[PDB]
């Protein structure tokens, strides 16, 4: 599966 | 509550702050002419030194030697270890119990962007000292774009924190000095963009960021995620 989606920095 | 003795408050500090320049000014008057002393020193030992060893024990000669090396050096060390600063950093150190803190300057930033959001005001006449009155006469930096960007982010105003990093960015692009992290901003930007959907875009600032910082964890990671999904 892809990465998690983008997290917040 | 104790909101006009506040405005009392922030009157007495800008008068503080002109006795802290004019204390500073102080300070500098006093290290020039500490410097310009020991810069004099320096020329003549320069001289001396140089003579000295471009040659290939009489008593005239020692006796200078040695004085120079046991006794001037000692006068020049104290010179250069002198402390000009006291004065300055006593005056601060008192001054700065009346200061506004961390928590003054985020409130600061959020009556800023209260103000921004109630008048649907733009970033860059809000930068620009365009708003009425005060007309061309405060400006805000880079930096100060960065971190009223950072504060809307906290509150997870995406909306604005889009608009004041891309404000930052305009001011780097207008040739602006500064210190900020150019990664960071586009780190915060591509997510704020991200978060409202605008997928296409959140992936271009990916790639701006990872030309940047190739080894960037948090990009990379993004980028695999945009190339996988949007592809």
């Amino acid at each position: 599966p892809p990465p998690p989606p983008p997290p917040p920095p | 509550p104790g909101f006009f003795t506040s405005i009392g408050q922030m009157t007495d500090l800008i008068h503080t702050e002109k006795d802290l320049v004019t204390s500073l000014k102080d300070y500098i008057k006093a290290e020039e002419d500490k410097l310009e002393q020991i810069k004099k020193w320096a020329e003549k030992l320069d001289r001396l030194t140089s003579t000295a060893t471009k040659d290939p024990g009489h008593p005239v000669n020692a006796f200078k030697l040695m004085k120079r090396l046991n006794t001037e050096w000692s006068e020049l060390e104290n010179l250069v270890l002198k402390d000009m600063s006291d004065g300055f950093i006593s005056n601060l150190t008192i001054q700065r119990q009346y200061f506004p803190n961390d928590e003054d300057q985020v409130g600061a930033a959020k009556a800023l962007l209260r103000l921004q959001d109630t008048y649907n005001l733009d970033t860059d006449t809000i930068s620009k000292g365009n708003l009425p009155g005060v007309k061309h006469k405060s400006f805000l930096t880079a930096e100060d774009c960065f971190e009223l960007g950072k504060v809307a982010y906290t509150e997870a105003d995406y909306y604005h924190t889009e608009l004041w990093m891309e404000q930052a960015l305009r001011q780097l692009d207008e040739g602006e000095i500064s210190t900020i992290d150019k990664v960071s901003v586009l780190d915060y930007l591509s997510y704020a963009v991200y978060q409202q959907g605008d997928l296409d875009k959140a992936l271009l600032l990916t790639k701006k960021l990872l030309e940047l910082d190739p080894e960037h964890q948090r990009a990379n990671g993004n980028l695999k995620y945009f190339e996988y999904i949007m592809a």
